[PDB]
Formats: C-alpha cells, sequence, structure tokens
DNA sequence: CCCGCTGCCGATTCCGCTGGAACATT
DNA sequence: AATGTTCCAGCGGAATCGGCAGCGGG
C-alpha cells in the first residue's frame, strides 16, 4: 500500500561550505533531494514525504528540550508531496549557519514517525540523512534510540557528501573526493556511522550508503 | 534489387499422358499439377503477394496467346496472385475439372516445345516491372517431346539457350510417370521429384531485405564508419483490418479532425497545446516543446568503450536484437575499420559498448555490440553472417526488483530422477518449425473466406505439446517422484 | 538576354518498424 | 487496477523521376 519517507538534510555552514574548486555539497544533496521529491510528484505515488533540516538558523522542532534539539526546523510534516514540497527546496537558499548535530534529526525523525502514524496505514518507514560529518556527534542516548528502531522496524538511509576516504565533477563513475576531503571529525564521524549502522543490521547497512 | 518482385510461368503438360492414371485410381499427373499450382498460389498470395504468377497450357488444341502460335493456351498473363485466379485454377481439380479442362480447350495435339518457350518469353517481356528472377516451372512427364523430329529438338534446344542468355532459367520437375523417379531425362542440358515442399512447405511467411537504419558509428571524435543496422528477427503480426463500406464492400476513406471550441469550426493544429494535470496544477507547453525535450544526441552510434562479454549477464533483455554490419556507400574505407574491430574483438572476446540513437529525436539507449562470428561449411552453412549483434542494455528501471524472500533447496537425489526425466525428454531445439498458431489460423480463415469453399481448416499447432508422448515415454517415473519425500498428507 | 542540354537532387510512393495512446479483460 | 492486444501516428529506406540550377553555345 502507502509508504513514508522522512527525508533530514543538512543546512549547517561546514556542508554547504564554499567550493573547493568542484561543488558545494549543500547543492549536491539540495539536487539529489529535489531528484527524489520530483520523481515521487510527478510518478503520483500514494506516499508521504516529512522533510527536516538540522543546522538551521532557528528551531522549529515539536520537542526542543534546553540546549538539545536546536537548529533543527520540522518544515514538513508526513503529506502528499506537491509543488510547494518542490519549490520549497528551490526556494531555501539559506543555509541558517549553526551546526548543531545530526543525530538530533534522528531522533526528531522517529518522534515525528510516531506523532504522525495515526490515521493512516503504513507497510514502511524510510529515514534519509544528509550529513558533512562535520559536527560534533551527540551521545546523549544511542543504545535505545537503536532499540527505537528495531522495535518501530524501520531501516534508514545516510549521503554523505564526495569525502570517502581526475576532476570529479558530479558523477563519473570514478573517484569520490579529489585528492582528500576528509577531515578527522569527519573520519570519526564515518567510523561512528558506520559502527552505528552495523549493529543495526550489518553488512547490508554498510552497502547502504551513498555519496 | 529491392524492388525486383520474383516472376514464375506455370507451363504443365496436356497432351495425352497426363489424362490417364497409369491403371492405378491415385491421381492423374495433371491433377497433380493442378495441385502443385493451387499450392504455389495459395502460398504466395500471402507470403509473396508482389510477385507475378501466369499458367500457360500447351498440347492444347484450341489456342490462345499474343502471337497465335497453335495449340498455346495461356490461361494467365503474369500477374499478382488473387483468389479469382487461385477458384479459376480449381475449376479443373479432379476428374470433373479434367473433363472441365477437356471441354474448354481439349487436350491432345502436336505441340512444338519451341512455340511455347517463344510464349513464354514474350510474357516475361510484356511486364513493366523491375523482375529478380525469372524462372519457369515445367509441368511434364514426357521425355522425347521430339520423338519423331529432330529439327523440333535442335529449335527447341536453340530456343532454351536464347531463354537462358536473357536470365530465364527454366527448371523441370517430372510428374513421375511409374510414381517413382526412375525415368532419368538426359536434358540435363535445357534445364539448370522435388515435390512435396511444393505441395505444403511454407504455410506463411514473408520477404524482403532493408537496412532499418543507416547510422555513423563515430569513434568519439572524427572516425565515423557508416554502418547499417539490420534486423534479423522482427515478430511479424497479422495484416491490419481495412475499414469497408457494408453496401459495396468499398474502402471507406476515413478522415479524423478536431473542432468545437464551444463554437463548431475546424482547429488547425497551430491553435492547441499540450498540457498534463499533475495533482492539481495543469503543466502546459505546446508540441514542438513536447517533442523536443526528448533529444539528447544526433542519431548514431557512439563507443562508450569495450567489456568482455561475460561481464554483461545475459538474462538482460528487453528489445530483441539487432545486426551491425558495415555500410561502406556512405563513407567510405568503412568496412576495413569493421573487419578490424571484428577480428581483434573476436579474440579478445570482448563486445563493444555504445550509446545508440535511432531517429533524429529520441533519448539515448545503452547498446553492446556483441562480435558474432561468421559460420559455414563446404556445404555452405549461411546461418549467421559476420558483424556484430545490438544487445540493448537496461538502465535501472527497466530491471524490477521481486520478492526475493525465498531460499529452500532440495536434497541431492531428487536431482538424479530429474535428470533421467530429461534426457529421457531430450531433444534438438529446432531449424525452425513452430509457426504461430494465431498467424496460421488466421491465414487459413482469410483463405476459406476469399475462396468460400468447404469450410476453414485447423491449423495443426505445433506449439502443443504431445502430452500422452511424454507420458508413455517416461513410463513408471514421475510417479516415482510425486511421492518420494512429500505424500500429500491429507 | 537567349537557348539548350545534363547532371543531380529533391520529393513522392511504397513499405516497414516503432512508439504512443486506447482498448478490454480478472 | 495490471496487462496484453489493437490501433493510430510518425520516421526512414529505397527506388523513381522530374525539374531546378548552372553551364556552355548561339
Amino acid at each position: 500500500n502507502k509508504a513514508a519517507v522522512v527525508l533530514c538534510m543538512d543546512v549547517g555552514f561546514t556542508m554547504s561550505n564554499s567550493i573547493p574548486g568542484i561543488e558545494s555539497p549543500f547543492e549536491q544533496a539540495k539536487k539529489v533531494i529535489t531528484m527524489f521529491v520530483q520523481r515521487q510528484v510527478f510518478a503520483e505515488n500514494k506516499d508521504e514525504i516529512a522533510l527536516v533540516l538540522f543546522g538551521t538558523d532557528g528551531t522549529d522542532n515539536p520537542l526542543s528540550g534546553g540546549d538539545q534539539y536546536q537548529n533543527i526546523t520540522v518544515h514538513r510534516h508526513l503529506m502528499l508531496p506537491d509543488f510547494d514540497l518542490l519549490e520549497d527546496i528551490e526556494s531555501k537558499i539559506q543555509p541558517g549557519s549553526q551546526q548543531a548535530d545530526f543525530l538530533d534529526a534522528l531522533i526528531v525523525s522517529m518522534d515525528v514517525i510516531q506523532h504522525e502514524t495515526i490515521g493512516k496505514k503504513f507497510e514502511k518507514r524510510h529515514i534519509e540523512i544528509f550529513t558533512d560529518l562535520s559536527s560534533r556527534f551527540s551521545k546523549s542516548q544511542l543504545d535505545i534510540i537503536i532499540h527505537s528502531l528495531k522495535k518501530c522496524d524501520i531501516s534508514l538511509q545516510f549521503f554523505l557528501p564526495f569525502s570517502l576516504g581526475g576532476p570529479f565533477r558530479l558523477g563519473g563513475h570514478g573517484p569520490s573526493f579529489p585528492l582528500k576531503g576528509i577531515t578527522e571529525q569527519q573520519k570519526e564521524g564515518l567510523e561512528i556511522v558506520k559502527m552505528v549502522m552495523i549493529s543495526l543490521e550489518g553488512e547490508d547497512g554498510l552497502d547502504e550508503i551513498y555519496s | 534489387k529491392y524492388s525486383g518482385r520474383d516472376s514464375l510461368i506455370f507451363l504443365v503438360d496436356a497432351s495425352k499422358a497426363m489424362f490417364e492414371s497409369q491403371s492405378e485410381d491415385e491421381l492423374t499427373p495433371f491433377d497433380m499439377s493442378i495441385q502443385c499450382i493451387q499450392s504455389v498460389y495459395i502460398s504466395k498470395i500471402i507470403s509473396s503477394d508482389r510477385d507475378l504468377l501466369a499458367v500457360v497450357f500447351y498440347g492444347t488444341e484450341k489456342d490462345k496467346n499474343s502471337v497465335n502460335f497453335k495449340n498455346i493456351y495461356v490461361l494467365q498473363e503474369l500477374d499478382n496472385p488473387g483468389a479469382k485466379r487461385i477458384l479459376e485454377l480449381d475449376q479443373f481439380k479432379g476428374q470433373q475439372g479434367q473433363k472441365r479442362f477437356q471441354d474448354m480447350m481439349g487436350h491432345g495435339s502436336d505441340y512444338s516445345l519451341s512455340e511455347v518457350l517463344w510464349v513464354c518469353a514474350n510474357l516475361f517481356s510484356d511486364v513493366q516491372f523491375k523482375m529478380s528472377h525469372k524462372r519457369i516451372m515445367l509441368f511434364t512427364n514426357e521425355d522425347n517431346p521430339h520423338g519423331n523430329d529432330s529439327a523440333k529438338a535442335s529449335r527447341a534446344r536453340t530456343k532454351a539457350g536464347d531463354l537462358r542468355d536473357t536470365g530465364i532459367f527454366l527448371d523441370l520437375m517430372h510428374l513421375k510417370k511409374p510414381g517413382g523417379f526412375d525415368i532419368s531425362l538426359f536434358y540435363r542440358d535445357i534445364i539448370s521429384s522435388k515435390l512435396e515442399d511444393l505441395l505444403r512447405k511454407v504455410r506463411a511467411k514473408e520477404t524482403r531485405k532493408r537496412a532499418l537504419s543507416r547510422l555513423k558509428l563515430k569513434l568519439n571524435k572524427d572516425i565515423v564508419i557508416s554502418v547499417g543496422i539490420y534486423n534479423l528477427v522482427q515478430k511479424a503480426l497479422k495484416p491490419p483490418p481495412i475499414k469497408l463500406y457494408r453496401e459495396t464492400n468499398e474502402p471507406v476513406k476515413t478522415k479524423t479532425r478536431t473542432f468545437n471550441t464551444s463554437t463548431g469550426g475546424l482547429l488547425l493544429p497551430s491553435d492547441t497545446k499540450r498540457s498534463q494535470i499533475y495533482g492539481s496544477r495543469q503543466i502546459i507547453l505546446e508540441k514542438e516543446e513536447t517533442e523536443e525535450l526528448k533529444r539528447f544526441d544526433d542519431p548514431g552510434l557512439m563507443l562508450m568503450g569495450f567489456k568482455p562479454l561475460v561481464l554483461l549477464k545475459k538474462h538482460h533483455y528487453l528489445r530483441p536484437s539487432l545486426f551491425v554490419y558495415p555500410e561502406e556507400s556512405l563513407v567510405i574505407g568503412s568496412s576495413t575499420l569493421f573487419s578490424a574491430l571484428l577480428i581483434k574483438c573476436l579474440e579478445k572476446e570482448v563486445a563493444a559498448l555504445c550509446r545508440y540513437t535511432p531517429r533524429r529525436n529520441i533519448p539515448p539507449y545503452f547498446v553492446a555490440l556483441v562480435p558474432q562470428e561468421e559460420e559455414l561449411d563446404d556445404q555452405k552453412i549461411q546461418v549467421t553472417p559476420p558483424g556484430f549483434q545490438l544487445v540493448f542494455l537496461p538502465f535501472a528501471d527497466d530491471k524490477r526488483k521481486m520478492p526475493f524472500t525465498e531460499k529452500i533447496m532440495a536434497t541431492p537425489e531428487q536431482v538424479g530422477k530429474m535428470k533421467a526425466i530429461v534426457e529421457k525428454l531430450r531433444f534438438t531445439y529446432r531449424s525452425d518449425s513452430f509457426e504461430n498458431p494465431v498467424l496460421q489460423q488466421h491465414f487459413r480463415n482469410l483463405e476459406a473466406l476469399a475462396l468460400d469453399l468447404m469450410e476453414p481448416e485447423q491449423a495443426v499447432d505445433l506449439t502443443l505439446p504431445k502430452v500422452e508422448a511424454m507420458n508413455k515415454r517416461l513410463g513408471s517415473l514421475v510417479d516415482e517422484f510425486k511421492e518420494l519425500v512429500y505424500p500429500p498428507d491429507y
């Protein structure tokens, strides 16, 4: 029957950094998400899109307890993707330079899924992440969120910019980072997300990570 | 030549010896010839309904032809086959048709065998079409039309060579006088039985040979070789119906138009646009716009590189393969590069990968030019030509993902008995002969409707399984398979 | 400016294939 | 509603052929 996808995409300053000489990860992630919503809208399929932005100017979050849950705005709830949801991405030049976290966006995504799994039957729950993995990771709770993922029976997918380890422009069946695109903060971010995803369901999760 | 229609004149013998059945009640050879010509008409009226066919009778009493020789009767001047002519010959079937033949023109006379060849030549020479092959089938059983004259024989040989030089090839199938080929005629000079095929070999087929595309295989900057993209296998389908007027059986000349912008008035192709209503909002753009948003490259093939034949796994099929073959007349020297690529790719077992674009405004689509080696023998088994095979490659969504959540193996002992069964049923696939039941039945029903004879034949479906044959040829081992580990258990 | 050939090149007709749109069914 | 069939529409190959230019002579 139906499906529900809850996109979370970064707008933080480091992810929206200036072009090193190829592109900007914000633009690449924006292109990918606009392609996804484009296919969804013009395919006229009965699926819901809930878009949230982490690392924003303000925090228009359903829950914001003190310092945590900050710079995150749930722009759209699970609703039929219309041309408004597409012009939104087309009219979202602002990055909102306050890089806070990404796991906060994840727990907000589960929160909104449980908040909107009412009155609408759903067989699949998917959440997408777009992150440079450049902010300080939060370890407020990791085991319980994994248990929540296991019990809610949802599958996530994480996308990261060119940094994985010729003039690579957008996609050419070749290299991802031109010379050296990763930092130690991004290195440990990739490490922690890899180990989290492996602990979730293992090597298949390591397969479900794409630039 | 491409537009060269084939020609065939039927020259049957009506002198004395085909109106008696050699003291048998099987079939008079004249009737055998009429059966053969009926078969050829009904075959080429749906196989090659552009070729010209003619029926000419010699040795008859009265005469008809453009020269007015005696004892030569042209029943039909050569032209395309039709139902009228098949019926006109059908009125001479059997003994009743035999006596009908007797009374309309009448057998028994001194034919010349040099005036009749001249009449055949005139028939061939009086048509205004490009002919690919002129051929004359001589239906006769007699050996010596010259039994009492040698001048007649010399004139016949002269006129036979005189036919041959103008590209008219005479071939002779002899109606066996005793019913078996032991009458060995010495006329290997005149001619250039094999007849059961001519009674029924090809129930339905077609004829052609054409490019279907003339493209440029470009080596990505300027090295362009012209090349034809032929269609080796096509999936023919029944001809389209014709709207026909009830009261007179005439084509009705349809005409479609759009009008009435709530007023009543013709709309030209310029005052309309094309729209798609998505969600709530309607997107509008004009016809040339909706033709041009699918436009990536110019027509032709462009190499994306090379991949060995191994890693393109041969269940990625969605569109029947085509056949690349070099065409030099567009750009000269293409065949040299084509041969070099063919040889090198065959020796390396590597197929080229191209971006195919057949027509001017059509999205590019990825193809693999898999080399194929021409095979041939002393018998001249030309069953695959040299060149490339375009395997069309799926993109990402032409593929579909399936449940896949099922994995259960069987013990390595049912495999043995299935092996028993399969080696029991092992058979050579075919060279031909699985003709479409729907298409063949359509042709047979149409034959019946046009000739309104008795009622339509039932095409024997070669596609059906010989169920009793399998059941008997396996015997008592399929039941052994059914109940070895898994009874119904009720 | 005429006058005349004469290459030749454009368009038609005839096929045939493909694609897109409409149909009818469980 | 998922699909296969039918139908309609459009593009191209191939052959033909006529006249449109341009090019010499008058």
